[PDB]
């Protein structure tokens, strides 16, 4: 029976670098490999489709073979990009089963880190609109090797980090939020 | 054109039956329904290479499926219960050509034992610190979505009445406000970062709108609050010269 | 379109003893399209229990099959085979012939 | 045995 | 000697009268051995050959599922060729399939087939070799096209060449004691009186598997074809072959006329001559 691997489960990586993910399958006999991206909370969407006649290929950036050791193909990312960001997936088809069911790998989750050339981390309070009253903390423009713990007190909260990308001044930056409904919480203590 | 999955979202209640559509223009022969957990793998339910054809997958107990057509391929939830509460999704393809597997856009159902635990979001947008701006130059609006459930949102921004994407970044998934809870709110937050000049011209009006997706037109509601059904919650802000 | 008229045989599964069971066979070819009526009689009428088998086709796209039914035969009763197709204006009767 | 996959016409 | 596994499908639109009809019988040699018909109760791809019987439940339910994708892919090129013709949405049509392997003596590969038929005329068609297509028309030009962009002739032959004829060879072993069986043909001569100076002579083949055989006349040891009538080879109804071949001669000359019988069956050919 069919079993699709991998490798590696986890990547973590500085945008520019080329990657090489790995999707081994045990039963050489199949009909087509696809790739697919799935990003936490959406749906999939098929990069590439690859089969035995046709074993390559090429979507921009992205280019798969199936390799010559009939069990293997592998997906090469080129110069990646933190919009590259999220789990690929690897599926294949049965040429003679009779049953026409893919089987999917558990997935690659691909974390790519923006280059924060000027960084400049600091924690900023920004009041809400409609009444001043209520205040939110932001901590932007830290670098991508800073960690942001979604811990501590039960009463504050603290998302995870995340990444903007002005386009028209080709800049990027980091942030966090955190919040609270309670006296005593300033943002200089808000973060770790 | 491609696989159209509806309804996109979904609240049940416990023992209710419910039937999630499925179409396909393409001539497909193979159609098909997957669920996934949070953060597990898909999971095949039914299948049909056919119409007249069914067969099932890893997880058939608890759904039904039909083929009478080869367009549509619906699946039925004969009695929803707690354990069904998942993303659906389905997938077509022809059973010859290439064999390329085209998923639909998924369907997000939760099945609650009790609909007063429904709530929609409370919106608010935060404006950009004066510290921010004359440390950077750029000026960054937090729109914050809380108290909701279940987590069924979608959060986008509007400048100018356009909805932008540059300059953008939502959390990936929202927290639960009270982790150990069964039945936690939610709470979700949205950054939109823009130069300092475009903020301060007070001509610029920025909107942050949560959709969120809640109890149906025909579902009982007798509860003092107002009934959380299916709406738009936004809240917005206008750039300010000082 | 490119229609073609069948081909018919009448025959006996076992050669022919009078007095002894055997099977009548209508055996119909090189026709096309497939669909098609064919009958086997006893002294002019239509014998109810005929099967046949599954349809099939030679080299060249046409269609054959076998009707067959039991029959005993004897010295003066009259079998034959009755067929009608879109190609035949008029329906076909070929007669049972013991040494054909 | 059958031929699994057929491509359309 | 040689042997083949061929599979014949059949789909036939109906105009306000449900689905088309579709029909796929499989045979190796001139051995019927499956059959799937969409008209009939089972649903599924049913045993017609004793030996076949042996293979479990997972081959049916994987032969049944293939046969169901085969009947909806034929259901749509019904619908395809039409608007590629520009013809009826009421009128019938027939699309025709047939695929297969043959094998030598030694039961190595010797070659295959895929054709295609529409309204019983060659549509497309791989070459004898299985390395290029034949496509009558600009209709199959276009299915020609779709077909080389997805490789078609390639996954084709990857079965025709290979699983085909394995399980031709499972097949055979399986059933030996009915596929590799050698019938050699019953024969006997009747004699008529058809006037006042002619005589019929009919020589008969009966019982006789495989249905490749060979009956001639000779006239003073020549061959002979005047005043001769051969029918096509027919099937008894019991997995067994038949075929006759007459002549007419002048009465009283009959013994100068002889039947020769040439079988696979036969370890010599049979030659027959009246005998009062
Ligand atoms: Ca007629
Ligand atoms: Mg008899």
């Amino acid at each position: 029976k069919q079993q699709v691997t991998q490798i590696p489960a986890a990547l973590s990586v500085p945008e520019g670098e080329n990657l090489v993910l790995n999707c081994s399958f045990t039963d050489s006999a199949i009909y087509n490999l696809q790739w697919f991206r799935q990003d936490p909370g959406k749906g999939l969407t098929s990069l590439l489709l690859i089969t035995p006649w046709q074993r390559e290929q090429t979507s921009g950036r992205l280019n798969a073979s199936l390799d010559k050791s009939s069990g293997s193909s592998t997906l090469y990312i080129a110069a990646s990009q933190p919009g590259d960001s999220a789990t690929y997936l690897c599926a294949v088809r049965p040429l003679l089963d009779g049953t026409y069911i893919p089987t999917f790998g558990r997935g690659t989750s691909l974390i790519v880190h923006p280059y924060i050339q000027n960084p400049d981390p600091a924690v900023y309070q920004l009041r809400d609109s409609k009444s001043s009253d209520k205040s939110v903390c932001l901590f932007t423009d830290f670098d991508s090797q800073t960690n942001v713990s979604q811990s501590k007190d039960s009463d504050v909260y603290i998302t995870d980090k995340c990444v903007l990308d002005m386009r028209s001044m080709d800049f990027k930056s980091n942030s966090a939020v955190a919040w609270s409904n309670k006296s005593d919480f300033a943002c200089a203590n808000a973060f770790n | 054109m491609g696989v159209t999955q509806t309804p996109k979202f979904q609240v049940l209640k416990t023992g209710q039956s419910m039937t999630l559509q499925c179409a396909q223009d393409m001539n497909h022969e193979y159609m098909s329904w997957y669920r996934q957990d949070p953060g597990m793998g898909l999971r095949l339910i039914h299948y049909s290479v056919s119409v007249g054809m069914t067969d099932q997958g890893e997880v058939p107990n608890g759904y039904n499926v039909s083929r009478s057509t080869i367009e549509d391929f619906p699946l039925r939830l004969l009695s929803a219960a707690p354990s069904q509460t998942s993303v659906y999704f389905c997938a077509s393809s022809y059973l010859g050509n290439t064999g390329e597997l085209f998923f639909g856009e998924g369907s997000r159902l939760t099945v609650l034992e009790d609909l007063k635990n429904v709530f929609p979001p409370e919106v608010a947008v935060f404006e950009p610190s004066e510290a921010e701006i004359s440390h950077t130059q750029k000026a960054t609006l937090v729109c914050l979505a809380t108290g909701f459930y279940p987590d069924h949102v979608e959060l986008s921004w509007w400048v100018n009445g356009k909805e932008v994407h540059s300059g953008v970044c939502t959390d990936p998934q929202p927290l639960k406000e009270q982790p150990a809870l069964n039945d936690s709110r939610y709470a979700l937050s949205s950054r939109l970062r823009v130069s300092a000049t475009f903020w301060q011209d007070p001509r610029n009006h920025f909107r942050c709108q949560v959709q969120f997706y809640g109890l149906s037109e025909n579902d009982e509601w007798t509860q003092d609050r107002a009934k959380p059904v299916t709406q738009i919650v936004s809240a917005e802000a206008w750039g300010r010269a000082d | 379109m490119i229609q073609r008229t069948p081909k018919i045989q009448v025959y006996s599964r076992h050669p022919a003893e009078n007095g002894k069971s055997n099977f009548l066979n209508c055996y119909v070819s090189g026709f096309h399209p497939s669909d098609i009526e064919v009958d086997l009689l006893k002294n002019g009428e239509r014998i109810e229990k005929v099967e046949h088998s599954d349809l099939s086709f030679s080299k060249d796209w046409s269609f054959y099959l076998l009707y067959y039914t039991e029959f005993t035969p004897t010295e003066k009763d009259e079998y034959a085979c009755r067929v009608n197709h879109v190609t035949l204006s008029q329906p076909c009767i070929v007669k049972w012939d013991r040494d054909m | 045995s059958l031929l699994m996959w057929i491509t359309q016409c | 000697g040689s042997h083949s596994m061929r599979y014949f499908f059949t789909s036939v639109s109906r105009p306000g009268r449900g689905e088309p009809r579709f029909i796929a019988v499989g045979y190796v040699d001139d051995t019927q051995f499956v059959r799937f018909d969409s008209d009939a109760a089972s649903q599924r791809m049913e045993p017609r050959a004793p030996w076949i019987e042996q293979e479990g439940p997972e081959y049916w339910d994987g032969e049944t599922r293939k046969v169901k994708a085969h009947s909806q892919t034929h259901r749509v090129d019904l619908g395809t060729l039409r608007g590629y013709y520009n013809q009826s949405e009421a009128g019938s049509h027939t699309v025709q399939r047939m695929y297969g392997c043959d094998v030598g003596s030694d039961w190595r590969f010797l070659r295959g087939y895929h054709q295609y038929a529409y309204d019983g005329k060659d549509y497309i068609a791989l070459k004898e070799d299985l390395r290029s297509w034949t496509a009558a028309d600009m209709a199959a030009q276009t299915t020609k096209h779709k077909w080389e962009a997805a490789h078609v002739a390639e996954q084709l032959r990857a079965y025709l060449e290979g699983t085909c004829v394995e399980w031709l060879r499972r097949y055979l072993e399986n059933g030996k004691e009915t596929l590799q069986r050698t019938d050699a043909p019953k024969t006997h001569m009747t004699h008529h009186a058809v006037s006042d100076h002619e005589a019929t002579l009919r020589c008969w083949a009966l019982s006789f598997y495989p249905a490749e055989i060979t009956l001639t006349w000779q006239r003073d040891g020549e061959d002979q074809t005047q005043d001769t009538e051969l029918v096509e080879t027919r099937p008894a109804g019991d997995g067994t072959f038949q075929k006759w071949a007459a002549v007419v001669v002048p009465s009283g000359q009959e013994q100068r006329y002889t039947c020769h019988v040439q079988h696979e069956g036969l370890p010599k050919p049979l030659t027959l001559r009246w005998e009062p």
